[PDB]
């Protein structure tokens, strides 16, 4: 898998739900972008890792930059992914997430 | 409303997102492989080749750029494009350019 197939591109509201995602999320992590859509990305984050993006979360929403690191995302057919993601924010209007799976 | 788009440092669409046909009223495949510069008007052509290459030096800050963008019902659009370089930290590719892309007001 090369490096641009492991990457997928996110839009999120500044409550964190999914307003657009790559169709490429689909052959990582199961989901149909449709059906992100509305959902909060907080919903498929390990328990483990919460707290971590909550913090995340809160250095993108006042710098309005931030990288992750390492994270763990809930796949659709069981087993969790790991991530990183790079986020923006539009302004505020949106945030910006460019997220490369770390897993094989 | 708005789309996200993604070029090569040069300005060629590399990829579009379908939310553009009710932005601008082109299909993905229309856009794809064209520069940005083919679709913005000529008074704003050069502001918008300066901005790609501001973009690249900016750190991967976010670059916004307002232009006027031929809609396919032939009409000027205007644009807001707020864009950012991406590369890949685990790698040594060139960068590449993503972009949000709004039809605002002028006003
Ligand atoms: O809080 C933002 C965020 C971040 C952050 F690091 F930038 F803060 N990282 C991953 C995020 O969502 C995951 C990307 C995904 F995989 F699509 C779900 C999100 C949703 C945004 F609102």
């Amino acid at each position: 898998k090369g490096l641009d197939s492991k990457t997928f591109l996110s839009e999120h509201s500044m409550d964190m739900k999914f307003t657009y995602c790559d169709d490429r999320i689909t052959e990582l992590i199961g989901y149909h972008p449709e059906e992100l859509l509305g959902r909060s990305a907080y919903e498929f984050y390990h328990a483990l890792d919460s707290e971590n993006m909550t913090k995340s979360h809160q250095n993108l929403c006042t710098k309005g930059q931030v990288v992750s690191g390492q994270y763990r995302m809930l796949a659709k057919h069981g087993g969790y992914v790991w991530l990183e993601t790079q986020g923006t924010v539009i302004y505020p209007q949106c945030i910006m997430c460019v997220n490369y799976v770390l897993s094989e | 409303t708005r789309f996200i788009s993604r070029h090569n440092i040069e300005g060629i669409f590399t990829f579009v997102d379908h939310r553009c046909v009710a932005t601008v009223g082109y299909q993905p495949q229309e856009l794809l492989g064209k520069n940005i510069v083919e679709f913005c008007h000529p008074e704003d052509q050069q502001l918008l080749r300066d901005s790609f290459q501001q973009v690249v030096k900016l750190k991967g800050q976010v670059l916004s750029v307002m232009f006027r963008f031929r809609s396919k019902n032939q009409e000027w659009l205007w644009m807001r494009t707020s864009s950012f370089t991406f590369q890949n930290p685990y790698s040594d590719e060139i960068e590449y350019i993503i972009c949000t892309n709004t039809n605002v007001k002028n006003s």
